[PDB]
RNA sequence: GCUUCGGGGAGGCGGCAAUAUCCUGUGAUCCGGAGAUUUCUGAAUGGGGAAACCCACUUACCAUAAGGUAGGUAUCUUGAAGAAGCGAACGAGGGGAAGUGAAACAUCUCAGUACCCUUAGGAAAAGACAUCAAAUGAGAUUCCCCAAGUAGCGGCGAGCGAACGGGGAGAAGCCGAUUAAUGCUAAUGUAGAAGAACAGCGUGGGAAAGCUGACCGUAGUAGGUGAUAGUCCUGUAUUCGAAACAUUAGCGUUAACAUAUUAAGUAGGGCGGGACACGAGAAAUCCUGUCUGAAGAUGGGGGGACCAUCCUCCAAGGCUAAAUACUCCUGACUGACCGAUAGUGAACCAGUACCGUGAGGGAAAGGCGAAAAGAACCCCUGUGAGGGGAG
RNA sequence: CCACUGUCGUUGAAAAGCCAGGGGAUGACUUGUGGAUAGGGGUGAAAGGCUAAUCAAACUCGGUGAUAGCUGGUUCUCCC
RNA sequence: GUGUCGUAAGGCAUGCUGGAGGUAUCACAAGAGCGAAUGCUGACGUGAGUAACGAUAAUGCGAGUGAAAAGCUCGCACGCCGGAAGAUCAAGGGUUCCAGUCCAACGUUAAUCGGGGCUGGGUGAGUCGACCCCUAAGGCGAGGCCGAAAGGCGUAGUCG
RNA sequence: GAAGUGGCAAAUACCAUGCUUCCAGGAAAAGCUUCUAAGCGCUAUAAACGAAUCGUACCCUAAACCGA
């Protein structure tokens, strides 16, 4: 049956997406805390 | 925003107290007014967001020390 | 260091101590002498390159405080210090007796 | 080597950049076709390379 | 400029498929700067092949592929390459 | 990786990790100072955008074709100069919980804590009496030890909890105790240099250990080296170097800003709140949303309701070092701290794999040998795996 | 598109299916792509349904080592 | 492992293994003693060589290669789909595509085969699509309004 | 080294963004054609030269996507 999962690029690039997160006040306290922590993937 | 350009007057935080003194946070807001003072100085009215006791600065300092005042410390 | 390839040591510690070569490498702390802490390596036979294979006998890298520089008039074990000449050379010397060869 | 370019004028050292530019690329189609032996080569050239830009930086900011 | 065209050509390709297209259509197929125009691959081939007159450029983009080596999982670099049409 | 200036003196072209071509006393590799180059994204700043992409305008020059080189073009503030963004903790400020405790729970507690937001500096804040005291008075601020779990506050419950003063650290008072450069003089730091003295014998794979006898010591409990070394190596004691750049001070000078002249919408008051250890209380004192509103030195503020007397001090201008708080970091040193289920989550290609749309969660995994001397060659097997010989 | 009945399956082929039947099938229809509404909030032809296999108050992190008059566990030896 | 000593916790000696550290005594300090916590991590049992091997569309034989062939290749025959189980895409994936070579692991068996390993190759546009010009919903939004702060809204526009 | 043209049948594709009816009354903007404003090139005929950049393999009712 159908997943919950369902992808498409320019959904995933645009809800979490790196010029989505810098667009927030909240999104940069997100990769602030991404690069705080050292992750390599710093947005989807 | 909600905060007099002349006295600095902007809201207070504090409590509301009922009888059986439960406390809820509340706000004081300033008693501000617009009001279009006549200045003969620039012969002209300008249109101020003022308190009341800013109405009273006004009453006795003069429009004309007030503008300086508000020119000095920026806006205008 | 102090010991650099060219000279001729002698080996103070290990199995072939008391023989003497001269030095061939010198890594870091490793040293090289001919004729001395031979091992002998099972070479595979390769077929692109050059090498051919078979039981070979090569020296080893031994460490470099088992040697000593052979002092070349007592014929013993030396240490060596520098001497920095009146004309601003610096030179390896003999610690036992002085003389700046070797 | 780096005697041998310092003495060189801005207006020369232009001219033999641009040779060492022509040489760059007859050797990278070379190693390409396997024709270059030597390997060493391609590296001197390319720091020769570097040591022009060097020198007419230096000659035309003063 | 004339140091620009001298890095446009990075090597020539050598395969099954440039070989037939050198022998059938004589086109050469090379490996080019990955920032390299259509002109741009025209005018290096014309200048460092004296006497060659190029009637066509083809372009494509190569992705490069994974080769995962020993512990670790890279991949080889993207490429360039162009099919030049040469005068008969 | 390019240039240069210093160091250094024989090897070297980063690691896994070797191989090849080679470089190197015409001084390499390497180390320290300076410079040059420095793609694209990102404050991202020419416009836009699903970051690492798409699309431009314009000036000058060159080309003749469909371009190339060097620039310019965001917004805001201030009158060309600045700002922006990021990043530990500590500071100051604007907002501000609840779980919990009270053996329930609402006042109260938790706690002005967590958290959110703003914004500095090496500290910040505060600071020179409209302060206390009531003693023979003292003399700014901050921090520490006492005072003291006292006096108080408190459904007088649970709890909360001073001050006066004493002993210390540090001290300082001003009206320019500002900021930024530059230039001298001094010192430092950022590479380095030298640096003592052990042999014999036996055991042993190997000697540093054993036996015997020496030596150095301003250097003897360092790390290594084939077992445990003051004398084998690197070191240690001691003595020491700087072309260049930084930093710290002192001096001089510049250019930016600042330079009150004694303080009225102020003190005080009514109403509602808040802060004071103090929950409205007999409640001083501080702050202010609202409404008012003086005296102005023949005056005013405080001394815990309030009045009188007495003492004390002059608000409504600004500033001010130290003693205090901290650690993303640099250096030296230390540990009755851990030793691979421990210690960082992470000794290992770890914030990785993996999981999750995402915010986020989050591992496992060290050790041949002294040296690869990592087992030539032979045999079984499928040129496998694996083994047996040889070494 | 849906999901009325039954068998099967229930450590499944499957964290909701298969098979055989069943309903709507020009409509208040189904469906693609993009967008909007966010937690005491949303959305709901209303079942407290649904809001990423999570819903009488999502998830993650933090307060936080919440509290637990309750349950479990509590590691060497001998003597009185 | 063994022997021996003590009321016990335990001590002492010693053979074998091991190959570089340990520690008397007396003080001193504890991350100081484990069988249970449906405790935590790893390893390994029992179940048990048991159930199962994922659509009941289906296979037979002859050759080939190979260490080995029910499963690979080739051939003949048989069967199945055929509003698909054929073909073209978008989305999503990202090399899985093609050839050679290998068979440990992966593939629910074997494998010489493979979407597995390794090495090479392969994607060619003025006209197809994107980019680009244009706008929808909906975003962002010089100035502007609003709001303790953070921010919220909104014009021209600018994206989509 | 051949043939390659006649009948019939026939789409849900095309004419057709048409026609007819109905009510629930059916995107926008640009390209495009014209008109002028401020202000100070355009239309035909050709000839030559150009048209960048990115994607393009392959699966896609699937063993390559979402379901470990
Ligand atoms: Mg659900």
């Amino acid at each position: 049956m159908k997943r919950t999962f369902q992808p498409s690029v320019i959904k995933r690039k645009r809800t979490h997406g790196f010029r989505a997160r810098m667009a927030t006040k909240k999104g940069r306290q997100v990769l602030a805390r991404r690069r705080a922590k050292g992750r390599h993937r710093l947005t989807v | 925003s909600r905060v007099c350009q002349v006295t600095g007057k902007r809201p207070m935080v504090g409590n509301n107290v009922s009888h059986a003194n439960n406390k809820t946070r509340r706000r004081f807001l300033p008693n501000l007014h617009h009001h279009r003072f006549w200045v003969e100085s620039e012969n002209r009215f300008v249109r101020l967001r003022i308190s009341t006791k800013g109405m009273r600065i006004i009453d006795k300092l003069g429009i004309d020390k007030v503008l300086v005042d508000l020119r000095a410390q920026g806006q205008k | 260091s102090k010991l650099r390839k060219g000279d001729t040591v002698i080996v103070i510690a290990g199995k072939d101590k008391g023989k003497q070569g001269t030095v061939q490498a010198v890594k870091n702390d490793r040293i090289k002498v001919e004729g001395i802490n031979i091992v002998t390596k099972h070479q595979k036979p390769n077929q692109a390159t050059g090498v051919e294979g078979g039981i070979l006998k090569q020296e080893a890298f031994l460490h470099i405080s088992n040697v000593a520089i052979l002092n070349a008039q007592t014929q013993k074990a030396d240490r060596i210090t520098y001497q920095f000449g009146e004309d601003g050379k610096k030179q390896r010397v003999y610690r036992s007796n002085g003389e700046v060869v070797a | 080597k780096i005697s041998e370019l310092r003495d060189k004028s801005l207006e020369e050292l232009t001219q033999l950049l641009d040779e060492k530019q022509l040489d760059a690329f007859r050797i990278r189609m070379a190693k390409a076709t396997g024709q270059l032996g030597n390997t060493h080569e391609v590296r001197v050239n390319r720091r020769a390379i570097a040591q022009l830009q060097t020198l007419i930086n230096e000659k035309q900011r003063g | 400029n004339n140091a620009r065209l001298y890095q446009v050509l990075r090597g020539p390709v050598f395969s099954e498929k440039s070989q037939m297209l050198g022998d059938s259509l004589g086109v050469q197929v090379f490996k080019i700067d990955s920032k390299a125009t259509k002109l741009e691959v025209k005018k290096a081939v014309e200048l460092m092949f004296e006497g060659v007159e190029v009637l066509k450029v083809n372009t494509l983009n190569v992705k490069g592929k994974t080769k995962r080596f020993g512990k670790n999982i890279g991949r080889r670099n993207d490429y360039k390459k162009a099919y030049v049409t040469l005068k008969a």
